[PDB]
């Protein structure tokens, strides 16, 4: 695998 | 999904993909009936067989998408969970009966050319469109082969999959499982002898079982992808959440009014 | 109420999918 999303949602 | 297509971009605007957040996986399929419910199979969330059980906080979701892997920035929309609602009746212990379950977004999702809701069958066209032999549609980023030679390929599709299986008589299902399927139930597939294959797989679950009205031009989503021996097998069929069925625990736990 | 299952890249703009019609003639068989 997965491209990274933001990580505010991490 | 196995011997499936690659869908179309925007082919399926309420496919919604059910993230983890740590570590990062794809846990399940879904569907967006509302600007802010999600509907899934239950199994996806407990099953305490296999130690499972997610809550709130451990999920992401994500609607609009196509690819698997990546982050669509410009069409994807992530979601938090508000409130997390699986059928009081959810028997993982035997059956997977009533294997459904909603979720309550934290914030309403703007609907899109990528995003828009499917609906949920009314008495009527339950009764017409739940017929053996009428074919319906399955779609999602699940495996592509029950099982593979371990890394030489990729088990899973780059995006989004496709496939159209019809409904198998009941008769036809009883006969297929030593499982007690309940009235909560219906398969579909091809037979053995009908020249045709495809199915759901793991990762697939939760994803959505549609049919098509020829005379309003609306999806109906009749099913969701539920359980399933093995993948693609010969005499045997995937099993799917009857929606219709179901549809008073949604009405009750909606409250729309 | 609310519109559902209309595809607005589809239904709304009158094209339809490449196996749609697999589902469709599947009623008039």
């Amino acid at each position: 695998d997965f491209e990274e999303i933001p990580e505010e949602y991490l | 999904i196995v011997e499936g297509s690659d869908a179309e971009i925007g082919m399926s605007p309420w496919q919604v993909m059910l993230f983890r957040k740590s570590p990062q996986e794809l846990l399940c399929g879904a569907s967006l009936i509302s600007d802010r419910w999600v509907l899934t199979a239950a199994h996806c969330l407990l099953y305490p067989p296999w130690d499972k059980n997610f809550t709130e906080n451990d999920l992401l979701v994500r609607i609009g998408k196509h690819s698997r892997t990546r982050y669509e920035r410009n069409i994807e929309k992530i979601s938090m969970l508000e409130k997390i609602y699986i059928h009081p009746r959810y028997n993982w212990r035997e059956n997977l009966d009533r294997d459904i379950a909603l979720m309550k977004l934290k914030k309403p999702v703007a609907f899109s050319d990528y995003i828009h809701p499917v609906c949920l069958p009314d008495r009527e066209t339950a009764a017409s469109l739940l017929q053996a032999g009428y074919k319906g549609r399955v779609t999602g980023w699940g495996n592509l082969k029950e099982t593979w030679t371990a890394n030489v390929g990729k088990g899973q599709p780059s995006v989004l999959q496709v496939v159209n299986l019809p409904i198998v008589e009941r008769p036809v299902c009883k006969d297929s499982t030593r499982i007690r399927i309940t009235d909560n139930m219906f398969c579909a597939g091809y037979k053995p002898d009908e020249g045709k294959r495809g199915d759901a797989c793991e990762g697939d679950s939760g994803g959505p079982f549609v049919m098509k009205s020829p005379f309003n031009n609306r999806w109906y989503q009749m099913g969701i992808v539920s359980w399933g021996e093995g993948c693609d097998r010969d005499g045997k069929y995937g099993f799917y959440t009857h929606v219709f069925r179901l549809k008073k625990w949604i009405q009750k736990v909606i409250d729309q009014f | 109420e609310a519109d559902c299952g209309l595809r607005p890249l589809f239904e709304k703009k009158s094209l339809e999918d490449k196996t749609e019609r697999e589902l469709l003639e599947s009623y008039i068989d």
